[PDB]
């Protein structure tokens, strides 16, 4: 009965170490399970003991985590929903464009209701036939085709989480900032599945020619390599794999467009016919 | 797959290269990685249809 | 007292600024410091939990690290130097003999600014965007002074070659903060002067400087038109040769009027 | 005021002799210096050759050569003219009227 | 004679902090009354401004010295070149 | 009794003055190892009596 | 028995413009400090070409190091 | 192996008497810096980017401190100890001299 007093005084001690002030690192992988490798957010690797009596159920896949200050020890885990680069936008109000303002481009509208909308609501039609749904969606054309207008149209009607970012949000400016944000975006999406991820322009990141003689080429390049390895993990999750767009498709790096990441290429014509130009006039009129 | 070759598709892609950062002068290093990990098929697709 | 006020400062110390990156729970908030690493901290109880939100700047303790209180938004030191130039002003007149062209720039700027009730009824989305181009030596620049004096809305004269800096990713973060700035202080007009610097096209096979342009230009493209569409910003752009420009800046619907000064 | 023509006409020799003789503060500048290899250090060198010159105003900046930045070529197709031309245009901004520069002159050879 | 030794008292302290060495930083903004400086060690600190230093000299961008040990605006210096 | 004595000692074990991940560039037959700390620069430093 | 300073004129070239500007400056000072020197530039047909202006190439890096 | 062969040889044992009392002195290190502005006190810019105002040393003449010159400063509280010759860009120019 005396030792039940002593188990309580030892339990108190350790809960104070769990709590604030803490720096936030990331868990890469275990080397045992009582010891792991974390990269702090100073751009260095540390080998740290792991507080036994913790959940490794979400821990083993790479995911944010809390560390102690001087001690440097993993004293608790953080939700993959928490410490994210961007709050989801599916909870904010919906984009202002609806399908009444889409006029023409009716040919690309039947290839986007199939590729995006149908695999979220009904995963069970694809699997029972035995076909694999298209993975990533690419949009490309001249810079006026109103690519973004079609994406807003599909964002109002689905009423599922949305995550909207750019490809200069990932811009390098601290050490190791660029690789860190790519992890946060793919882990939020699995957590609140289903969802549609849009990267608006990705013309600067995908470069056909690197030389890697300057630091700024080594940050662009670490980001892009990380982006391929996270599109692989993203397979077999209800989320329809990342939509992305480019204005000039002829700078596109070859590993990105390769199958296993992007499969569909929705070209956006600009000639069109007389029945599809009429509609564009009719909604602006 | 039957012979148990490492299928290294080489291509002109510098995304994978990070140690020298260009394959214009990489010869010995591709050999010395593929000689360790023999057997190997270096699948040199030279495009030669770029206009 | 003048030597005594210094002794009362000396016992104080700097208090590291951050902003609230994201609510974790009720009693823990994550800040992103300005040195770098994100922390998880506690709160003074002077301030409610509803007064805080994600994106308010907070000061932090030296070493204990606790939110002390909410601060207003920090303003860049660069966006105070740009507001200053207005020296050289002149009123309506600019290029005499082209008072018809002076009215065409007011159709875009001064008429929906003062009275937005004329563009509500007609139903065309409000304009924005003007490019000025002509033979060099013609006073593209004298007209910019004419439309910044008289309107009296906030003016920011941002030379394009005067925001490229040694640090890279710092010429993106600055120019993002300026479009926010023009929404807060509305109505506001952003005069990009000598856009021939960041007028490089696709390229990105040459030097690494040619990829600093392209990366700083993609961010001006999705910030101007994307999901983002800031309603209280107007852009006036001065360029000499109007064929440097990347074919994404030639492009109507970015830029309503494409004025040629003769 | 610009000095141009054939070599040998003592362009560089006269300018120096007459700018030190009249006790007007003569700054020595050579255009090949404004060319730099860092990204955005040439734009920071022009504003700093200007900021010094507004204090001692009036003063003479003598540019020996001007073909280092004076390329007509700034519509170019994959060249290092995109970094050079950025210090020519930061010139034209730091040559526009905003007062406290109404009193800086220029020679250029 | 009792008041004059209170001014000397303060000032001999003030003479020790004023001399070298002190970091050099610039003024992001004067928030007023408070001065926010971004240093050349590339962080930021919110400080109670030194009132012996006027709020007239402190304008946005100014180049000021800052004490490393306690981040206080020590004195003013003419903008470098 | 075992349990309240696992916690009291786990409080000592969790305290780490510091621990890195390096990588062996090359050994030298001085009984020293040239290890690159992986973000920084290099350091030549000998082995403990554990290896 | 005067200090001889050999240069290769095709040693200056790099991709980063005015990279051979730095070199040419500092070499010129290093020769100014020692008294009695001789600065022997071999093979200056590269960086010593005619005055021309192609209007489209990369003669713009080359002509920096000459000016 | 290289079996423990390190330069020095037979005279470096007499050097061990002289060089152990100096090696502990802070004579070294002097973090090498470079002046950006003489303000008629002195302004150095470290090569890490972080600016400091320093002052005279033990007995240095005020003529030594020149514009754009490198100087060595005390490792802890920064103060000029020993000025040092200029520019660290010369080194690709000393291998060209035959
Ligand atoms: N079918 C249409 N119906 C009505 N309006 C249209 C149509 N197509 C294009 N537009 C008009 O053209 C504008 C610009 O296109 P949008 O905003 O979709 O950008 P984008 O072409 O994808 O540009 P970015 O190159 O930056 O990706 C729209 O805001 C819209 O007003
Ligand atoms: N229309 C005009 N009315 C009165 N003065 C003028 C006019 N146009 C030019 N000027 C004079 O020419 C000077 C310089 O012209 P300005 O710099 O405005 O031309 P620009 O087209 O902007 O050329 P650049 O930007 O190529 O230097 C003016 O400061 C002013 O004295
Ligand atoms: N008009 C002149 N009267 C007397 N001497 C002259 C004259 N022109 C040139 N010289 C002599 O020629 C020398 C070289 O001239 P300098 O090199 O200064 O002229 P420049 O026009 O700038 O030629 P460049 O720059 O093409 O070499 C002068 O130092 C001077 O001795
Ligand atoms: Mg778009
Ligand atoms: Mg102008
Ligand atoms: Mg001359």
């Amino acid at each position: 009965r005396h030792l039940k007093r002593e188990l309580k005084r030892a339990q108190e001690e350790v809960k104070r170490i769990q709590s604030v002030p803490l720096v936030i690192g990331q868990f890469l992988e275990p080397i045992d399970q009582n010891t792991g490798i974390v990269s702090s957010t100073t751009g260095m690797s540390y080998v740290v003991r792991i507080l036994s009596t913790l959940d490794r159920e979400l821990l083993k896949p790479s995911m944010s985590v809390a560390l102690h200050r001087h001690s440097n020890a993993l004293v608790d885990i953080l939700p993959p929903d928490s410490d994210s680069s961007i709050s989801v936008m599916g909870e904010n109000e919906k984009p202002d464009v609806t399908y009444a303002d889409v006029g023409g481009l009716d040919m690309q509208k039947q290839e986007i209701r199939e590729a995006v909308e149908l695999p979220l609501v009904q995963a069970d039609l694809y699997e029972q036939i035995g076909i694999d749904p298209p993975r990533g969606v690419l949009l490309y054309g001249p810079p006026g085709t109103g690519k973004t207008m079609l994406v807003k149209a599909v964002a109002n009607s689905t009423k599922a989480a949305f995550i909207r970012v750019n490809g200069s949000e990932f811009v390098h400016k601290y050490l190791g900032e660029g690789p860190r944000m790519v992890r946060d975006v793919f882990r939020l999406a699995r957590e609140n599945a289903p969802s549609i991820i849009f990267i608006d322009e990705v013309d600067s990141i995908a470069t056909k020619r690197f030389d890697a003689q300057t630091g700024s080429d080594r940050e662009v390049q670490r980001i892009l390599i990380e982006l391929l390895t996270q599109m692989d993990g993203f397979d077999q999750s209800t989320n329809v794999k990342v939509i992305m767009a480019t204005n000039r498709a002829d700078t596109l790096d070859p590993a990105l467009l390769r199958p296993g990441r992007l499969d569909r290429k929705i070209e956006f014509p600009s000639l069109r016919d007389r029945r599809e130009r009429r509609l564009i006039f009719g909604t602006i009129a | 797959h039957h012979t148990d070759c490492k299928f290294i598709r080489v291509s002109g892609a510098e995304l994978v290269q990070k140690y020298i950062g260009e394959g214009s002068r990489m010869v010995r290093e591709l050999f010395v990685m593929a000689r360790e990990h023999a057997p190997s098929i270096i699948f040199m697709d030279e495009i030669d249809s770029i206009g | 007292d003048k030597t005594e006020n210094d002794i009362k400062a000396l016992q104080s110390i700097g208090q590291l600024i951050g902003e609230v990156m994201k609510e974790l729970s009720e009693e823990k908030y994550i800040v992103k410091a300005s040195s770098g690493p994100r922390y998880i901290v506690g709160v003074r109880n002077s301030v409610d939990r509803s007064k805080l939100k994600k994106g308010v700047r907070v000061t932090l303790d030296i070493t204990t690290l606790t939110i002390m209180r909410i601060l207003p938004r920090e303003t860049d030191p660069l966006v105070y130097n740009m507001t200053s130039f207005e020296q050289g002003e002149i009123t309506f007149d600019g290029i005499g003999g082209l008072t018809e062209q002076i009215r065409e720039l007011r159709e875009v700027i001064e008429l929906p600014l003062k009275n937005p009730e004329i563009f509500q009824r007609v139903g065309i989305k409000p304009p924005k965007g003007v490019l000025l181009y002509g033979p060099p030596g013609t006073g593209k620049t004298l007209l910019a002074k004419a439309v910044a004096a008289t309107i009296g809305a906030n003016f920011i004269f941002s030379p394009a070659s005067g925001i490229v800096d040694k640090y890279i990713g710092e010429s993106a973060r600055i120019i993002r903060e300026m479009f926010a700035y023009a929404k807060e202080h509305e109505p506001c007009i952003i005069f990009m002067d000598e856009v021939d610097a960041i007028g490089g096209r696709r390229f990105s096979e040459g030097t690494s400087a040619d990829r600093e342009i392209q990366r700083t230009l993609m961010e001006l493209l999705t910030q101007m038109d994307g999901f983002d569409n800031l309603g209280q910003t107007k852009i006036i752009m001065a360029t000499n040769r109007p064929d440097t420009l990347d074919p994404a800046l030639l492009r109507p619907g970015r830029l309503d009027r494409k004025v040629e000064i003769p | 005021a610009l000095m141009y023509g054939p070599p040998g006409t003592g362009k560089t020799l006269l300018a120096r002799a007459c700018a030190a003789q009249t006790n007007a503060t003569f700054l020595k500048l050579a255009a090949p210096q404004l060319v730099q290899m860092y990204i955005g250090e040439g734009a920071k060198l022009v504003r700093d050759a200007f900021a010094l010159a507004k204090e001692k105003a009036p003063t003479i900046i003598f540019i020996d050569e001007l073909d280092a930045i004076g390329t007509k070529r700034f519509d170019s197709e994959k060249s290092g003219d995109r970094e050079v031309q950025r210090t020519m245009l930061e010139l034209l901004n730091q040559l526009d009227g905003f007062s406290s520069d109404d009193r800086v002159k220029v020679l250029a050879a | 004679n009792v008041m004059l030794e209170k001014i000397k008292d303060n000032k001999e302290k003030i003479k020790n902090n004023r001399q070298l060495p002190y970091l050099v930083a610039n003024v992001v903004e004067v928030m007023d009354k408070a001065a926010v400086v971004k240093t050349s060690s590339r962080q930021t600190v919110f400080l109670p401004m030194v009132g012996l230093v006027d709020p007239d000299k402190l304008k946005p961008n100014d180049l000021v010295g800052v004490n490393k040990d306690s981040y206080l605006i020590l004195d003013t210096l003419p903008s470098e070149f | 009794n075992d349990k309240v004595r696992f916690i009291k000692d786990e409080l000592r074990l969790l305290q780490e003055p510091g621990s890195y991940v390096g990588e062996v560039i090359k050994i030298v037959s001085d009984k020293k190892v040239l290890v690159k700390v992986q973000p920084e620069g290099k350091y030549i430093v000998d082995v403990a009596k554990d290896i | 028995d005067a200090t001889f300073i050999r240069v290769i004129g095709s040693e200056l070239v790099q991709k980063y413009v005015g990279e051979g500007a730095r070199m040419v400056r500092e070499l010129f000072e290093m020769a100014r400090t020692k008294k009695a020197c001789i600065i022997f530039f071999d093979e200056i047909d590269a960086v010593g070409g005619a005055r021309f202006d192609d209007g489209a190439g990369g003669d713009n890096e080359v002509q920096r190091t000459m000016l | 192996g290289v079996k423990e062969s390190d330069t020095g040889l037979a005279p470096s044992h007499l050097w061990d008497i002289m060089g152990d009392r100096q090696r502990l002195g802070e004579e070294h290190p002097l973090q090498v810096a470079r002046c950006t502005k003489i303000i008629k006190k002195y302004v150095i810019n470290l090569k890490q980017i972080a600016k400091f105002v320093v002052g005279l040393g033990e007995r240095v003449s005020p003529t030594d401190i020149e514009e754009g010159m490198r100087v060595g400063v005390d490792r802890s509280k920064y103060n000029i100890e020993l000025p040092l010759p200029p520019r660290i860009d010369p080194s690709v120019t000393m291998m060209t001299v035959e």
